């Protein structure tokens, strides 16, 4: 009913084995060694927001209203969030965070999406559009 | 220079892209950059969208194609049972007293077993009664290159019966048509004697490997009695369908 977590930058976090169970990769960390559990790929800032999301979804389309305000982060941290979610295997966080990025692309022009994501215009020949295929 | 979502690992960029409507994926996303073009033209994106939407029934002739065909799979005939009246049907020939829409089970006819959302049928009279639809394939969402190269299965189905108290006849003609409405394939039944005992019959045909150029499907069918009585003693038709199979 209580477990210690260590981020990449030394910091220790204490959370209930209950909310720290949604993360399938560290839920599998009861067995196989049961003195925190080391997380080399997440920094402290992100691991915080990770447990925070998980303590809102302890029990438990359009994406819930809280998650929307919760993911009102800067772009860099969204990236950090889908990687943490993927790293930690929190299916709910990944779906919602990918959904959030998708919504950024939804209905936009190629030019507009290159701007919002700082992607370069790769193309060498004329950009011919496909409709339905 | 800051580039976050973009340097995203492929399986994760895939999850983001899978969230988007196939239509935008093909039209806008493909045009963003060369990495995205390659993903949109690839199998994994669409394989992902398929399993996500329950469509998966390893490899494919085209997973993107599978996806559009699967989502777009529906009966292309208007009003197949008579719920509207003769609406949606063209080249309607009213022989004798003409077509009449009636409720199941008929007077002296058997129940429609095979699907019980089907509640009505069209009844023919004492001269040939006919009706047709011409389906514009591109208008229904099947693009030229799919039609000319994949040539996906065009499945045609019909149901007919007669009264137990009167002999009747049935006819079906389905044509695949060029852009210019020249005939490229034809499935014809000839005149079929409806079962004696009023049991519903299904006629089915699948067109495959039909060559390039198919743009329209012409569905035509007809019925009449073989006893020449006033009223509606001829063949009964219902639950007609045409669709393209993924």
């Amino acid at each position: 009913p209580s477990i210690k977590l260590q981020s990449s930058d030394g910091e220790i976090f204490e959370v209930d084995v209950e909310i720290a169970k949604q993360s399938v990769t560290i839920k599998t960390m009861l067995e196989d060694l049961g003195d925190p559990v080391p997380l080399p790929n997440v920094n402290a800032a992100i691991l915080k927001k990770v447990i925070q999301w998980c303590t809102h979804h302890k029990d438990d389309d359009d994406i819930p209203v809280w998650d929307q305000e919760f993911l009102k982060v800067d772009q860099g941290t969204l990236f950090e969030l889908i990687l943490a979610a993927n790293y930690l295997d929190i299916k709910g966080l990944l779906d919602v965070t990918c959904k959030t990025v998708a919504n950024m692309i939804k209905g936009k022009t190629p030019e507009e999406i290159r701007k919002t994501f700082n992607i370069k215009n790769d193309f060498t020949e004329e950009e011919e559009a496909q409709v339905r295929k | 220079a800051v580039e976050y979502l973009a340097e995203l690992p492929e399986p994760l960029l895939l999850r983001v892209l899978a969230e988007l409507p196939a239509t935008e994926l093909v039209q806008a996303c493909r045009l963003v950059c060369l990495r995205w073009k390659e993903l949109v033209d690839g199998a994994p994106l669409w394989l992902l969208k398929c399993q996500q939407e329950g469509l998966v029934p390893e490899e494919r002739d085209h997973w993107q194609q599978f996806y559009f065909l699967s989502k777009r799979r529906r009966n292309l005939l208007r009003n197949p049972c008579g719920e509207e009246d003769l609406e949606g049907w063209s080249d309607v020939e009213h022989g004798g007293d003409g077509w009449k829409v009636e409720e199941l089970p008929g007077d002296n006819g058997v129940e429609f077993t095979q699907d019980d959302s089907v509640k009505k049928y069209f009844a023919s009279s004492f001269e040939w009664c006919r009706k047709a639809q011409v389906i514009d394939l591109q208008a229904e969402g099947y693009w030229e290159e799919l039609l000319d190269t994949t040539q996906p299965a065009i499945v045609v189905k019909d149901w007919y019966s007669g009264r137990t108290d009167a002999g009747s006849l049935y006819e079906l003609t389905v044509r695949l048509l060029s852009e210019n409405e020249d005939v490229l394939a034809e499935f014809a039944t000839g005149q079929v004697a409806v079962p004696e005992d009023g049991s519903w019959m299904e006629i089915s045909h699948t067109f495959i490997d039909y060559g390039p150029g198919v743009r329209f499907v012409r569905f035509e069918h007809g019925g009449q009695d073989s006893v020449y009585w006033k009223g509606w003693f001829g063949a009964r038709v219902t639950n007609s369908s045409v669709w393209v199979e993924p």
